[PDB]
């Protein structure tokens, strides 16, 4: 069912230095956040997010990702799609850190295309997941599979990777969650012609340290 | 015809990167200069940029040699000094200011007839290991991380009298100890820029030669 | 003390392992902590389920070349794929990664398997034949001269994916796809499905003398 | 002490020459193979499985006999690499060769080279095919060296280089006669029946022992 | 009275690797072939054959080395020859591993001449056995002498000698199987010419793995 | 610490037993098996029995110069074949194989048995004297000046095979074979047989300082 | 060829001088 990440199951600090002090929030900031669904049709190519990104002016945790610059926590992606037993097609759900967007044309890329916001940016070059990094060898990383005969559901959990042990939540990026249509969609016609992907996120065990304003 | 096995010595992380290349060319051309600088980096060569990207987060100590010649070939005596810069501190200008005479700097004095020189550099990051990718902004301030800085050598000839040599000197590169931490797949596309993955998207090579139909086995 | 002096005086040999001297004494590295992954050797990369590109005709582009095509306008027996066993040749295990680390390594053994599995609708149903080939002929011809080798039945109502295992490569071996029965959907539903290919390998798979690759052409 | 199979191949000596001649090629290629000489080829022929280890040595002079200071590049190939084409290609430039570097009037290099072979020992007849292609063992490929001298200016040096070897923890297994015929080719055993050799001189008769 | 090879006594796989398997044939393999009887005779020069190339296309062991493509057995040959007491002369018997016919006249050897078949092949320098290897040094290998005035039997058995602890049994060919003449015959003008030879062969403990077609 | 340097400072001394560096570390050697044979050192092959040129005169051709010719036309008495006993000088010796491996390894000693066998029909039967001389003198000239030497008397009936032990040859022998009754057929046998000769080497067989052959000639 | 596949049983007249053969139930069509 549920799929682990690399086996960790996030925890708190390891008793790290120059803590004396950092606090804990409650179940204000444990809740269900439910981003917008998208619309998948036949001639789609994909999507993609970043994290802590698309979590910022929202919410309790918006309201405390931006007045604090020591940041830790891990998230629980859960997945979800809804269609008939009349459609077909394959998706693919991936978690993998360090997500660049290269850029293309022989050049940076712009701004609101590395910080895609809420609503999640697509690709242009699908197979080579604009990274010059083939599809074929791209489920090393946390994946699972959701196909549409099957299955409806497809849970990760993601634990705390990063090299320093607090970073901030507003530059740097952990990490990015990209949803591939491996398959083509096709349907009988007279029945829906688009079907909808939904998200949902809850932090694990998010810490906050020192204050501004 | 192979029916035994092998063992499992060879296929472990601390020998896939254990033995020794070239990494860089300097040249000094003293008449005009007098000196070559040269920065620290281990993406130089395609070759070993292609194994190094295969993981995000390393750990390891390295080890130089500097391998010199004339042009000619016929080695005289001299004596050379490979300088070492740890970051932070102004490099060279010219080949006689006051950047090669402090203490923060550890020098090496060795001669041409000699053996080749060999030195080790220690762990050098703030952080707990490198990165090779780094997401955000610390448009050219994109991706350049500060945590990769490893410092230069600025070869020099010692004389007071300004020899006419013209030399050349290979730099060589191995690693100790490494430690790697997570995964990712290994790139097809060809390099464009030195720091950035581009990739000129207008043509895309493929990853299979193509072959007749999807019936016959036989390439 | 008196000594001599060997051959091997002055020698700079690569591949090496004798030490050297550190340029700044007394200085530490900055402690490490605890960080997930953790390889300790690269075997455990190659044993991770991997998508294989099979069909890598003209035709095909981008995305697709993925996918192998099944139609509901076969009849029986008429050899929907085919493909070659061989990691490092080239052609169909070259986008894979098994294929990608057995460019460096000059000899290498061990058992593959491979998985197939299905992107039908629901309602649909109907039988395939994954046959084997040894490595000494070449493949069959016919649905009978396929069914005296090593194959599995796989259907579509019970399970929906189903795996294979090869037994003992070396440094020549040919799986096929046949037809059991036509493609058989319920009106209203398109007629047409893909089915991707995956590989890996086992776990008694070894390598041997390191080599440097051939893909990456250029320098600098 | 001395009648031992280790003691029978332990001694050194000479199995090759070769010749540089920059100005104009600028290298030289040297396969490895111990079947150089018809003397180290009339004993090693006594046996049909060996399994040993090898360590060689470099020893170079110039053409007149003054020995300049220079630098050398002795390199090594594992069999299934390419060899070298050029003297400034990019196969000199490799990790997985192994590259020693060394001066000319240091004394000679040195360097082993472990047993290097898929089946369990080395194989000196092979019945079967893997015409020309009868009696080629592709399991006795070892590898190459590759000598070049290291400049940009491109030296007028003329220089030969001899390859001596020594064998190490010889373990043969089955035994066969010494050949007695001489030899045409290479790696093939023909031996031009049209006139054979004899084992022994004649003499007068078989009533005189005295030769 | 019987010779035994290197003292070995063969046995089965000592649990090799890459073998999950392999089959072990019952006794419809094991048992006596004899192959044709040649004739002997004034001006004759001498025999040799290969294994196991000349039990191919023969009987079930046929069936057997060209539908697999790993193989190993033990041979036990049993050379056996009749003759009056008013004859003379003697044979030698002699099983030469890894036996190589080089070629004549200053040029490689033909097909039929390497891979003789069930009629086996002639030799053209009994003197220095097509090889260039002297007969007065050929009784290092294991011999057994036929003397027409004592014995009428020679029994050899033969381990399996090869490197590879399994190798084919097309292409590659283990050993031979030499007999020569080394005395003349004469005999009494009146009674019979030829004096014929016949051979006897039976598998010990063959293994056979991994199948074709 | 301090050190000083002796004379032998950078000589490359050929028979030498130092060591090197290994060009490959890390490396393992594909692992040794069980296989017969097994040479543990070159004096168990001198003691296997080889066939020994005798008749190397002009005429005698092919593969016939290994035999030695009896007839029924002789008398008695009349010195059938001689040879010396000399493994390593040119001659007789120079076929077999202790008489090569003495052409190297410089001084030699040992002992040396001799072994005949005959070749005839069941029927005849004829007795010989095979008489060993002293390294002292020449061969012996009658019947009578060899019986009082060594002698063997060896017959047809009972034995069909005789030996001969020659005691400690060094670095000068000469044994004969005289005719004691001439060879006696049944009507309708022919009267002609030959005898071949075997030699070895026995258990005290010792050699000494290494030394490259002379009879291959040319190089390359 | 064909029949030393069969149920062959080899004689010869050095040792023995009179052999045996089983042929197992025949019924109420097999050659020697």
């Amino acid at each position: 069912n549920i799929v682990l990440a690399y086996g960790e199951w996030p925890e708190y600090c390891p008793d790290t230095d120059a803590t004396a002090k950092p606090t804990r929030p409650d179940v204000s900031v444990n809740r269900f956040y439910t981003l917008d669904s998208k619309m998948w049709q036949e001639n789609s190519t994909g999507w993609y997010w970043k994290f802590p990104d698309v979590l910022n002016k929202t919410g309790v945790f918006g309201q405390n990702a931006q007045f604090h610059y020591l940041y830790r926590s891990g998230f629980c992606l859960h997945v979800q799609c809804n269609a008939s037993k009349f459609h077909q097609g394959a998706l693919l759900v991936a978690v993998i850190p360090e997500f660049v967007i290269a850029g293309r044309g022989s050049p940076h890329p712009g701004f609101t295309t590395t910080f895609p916001g809420t609503t999640g940016a697509t690709f242009y070059d699908p197979y080579v997941l604009d990274s010059g990094v083939p599809l074929s060898q791209a489920l090393i990383y946390p994946h699972q599979w959701i196909n549409l005969r099957t299955n409806n559901c497809a849970t990760v959990i993601v634990p705390y990777i990063n090299a320093v042990p607090f970073d901030s939540a507003i530059n740097h990026s952990n990490f990015g969650l990209i949803v591939i249509p491996v398959s083509p969609l096709k349907y009988s016609s007279g029945a829906t012609t688009a079907i909808p992907i939904t998200i949902t996120i809850a932090p694990l065990n998010s810490e906050f340290g020192g204050l501004r304003q | 015809c192979v029916v035994n096995r092998n063992g499992v010595l060879e296929t472990t992380i601390n020998h896939f990167f254990s033995r020794s290349g070239l990494v860089g060319v300097v040249n000094l051309t003293d008449g005009t200069t007098g000196y070559a600088t040269w920065d620290i980096d281990i993406m130089g060569f395609v070759q070993l940029r292609r194994k190094c990207e295969m993981f995000t987060y390393m750990r390891f100590n390295a080890e130089f040699t500097f391998v010199t010649t004339t042009e000619n070939g016929g080695a005289r005596p001299y004596m050379l000094q490979y300088m070492y810069v740890p970051p932070g501190a102004p490099k060279p200008t010219g080949r006689d200011a006051f950047q090669w005479q402090t203490a923060t700097n550890p020098s090496v004095f060795v001669k041409l007839t000699d053996p080749p020189a060999q030195v080790s550099v220690p762990f050098m990051s703030p952080a707990s290991a490198y990165q090779w990718f780094y997401d955000g902004y610390p448009n050219t301030t994109y991706g350049l991380c500060p945590n990769n800085m490893m410092g230069t050598f600025a070869v020099r000839v010692v004389s007071r009298e300004a020899s006419q040599l013209k030399l050349q000197t290979r730099v060589y590169m191995k690693l100790k100890h490494v430690r790697a931490w997570v995964p990712r797949p290994i790139r097809s596309q060809p390099y464009l820029l030195k720091n950035f993955p581009n990739y000129d998207s207008s043509k895309i090579t493929n990853s299979a030669r193509d072959r007749s139909s999807i019936k016959q086995a036989n390439m | 003390i008196p000594a001599e002096l060997r051959p091997g005086t002055n020698q700079f040999l690569t591949t090496d392992d004798g030490t050297a001297a550190p340029i700044l004494p007394g200085f530490t590295p900055t402690p490490t902590i605890h960080i997930p992954g953790e390889v300790h050797s690269l075997l455990e990369l190659c044993r991770v389920e991997t998508i294989l590109e099979v069909n890598n005709t003209t035709e095909a582009t981008g995305l697709t070349r993925l996918l192998i095509p099944v139609s509901s306008q076969n009849k029986a027996d008429e050899l929907c794929a085919a493909f070659m066993v061989d990691p490092g040749r080239i052609g169909p295990w070259q986008s894979t990664l098994v294929g990608q680390i057995c460019r460096y390594y000059t000899q290498w053994s061990g058992s593959l398997k491979v998985t197939f599995m299905f992107t039908g609708s629901f309602m649909a149903t109907g039988k395939m034949l994954v046959a084997y080939s040894p490595p000494g002929s070449a493949q069959p011809a016919n649905r009978e001269t396929a069914m005296l080798g090593t194959h599995v039945i796989w259907d579509f109502g019970l399970q929906s994916s189903v795996s294979l295992v090869i037994p003992w490569i070396s440094n020549a071996g040919v799986v096929t796809l046949w037809y059991q029965t036509n493609y058989v959907v319920p009106p209203e539903t398109p007629g047409e499905a893909y089915i991707i290919a995956m590989g890996a390998a086992q776990d008694n798979f070894t390598l041997k003398i390191c080599k440097d690759t051939d893909e990456v052409t250029q320098q600098a």
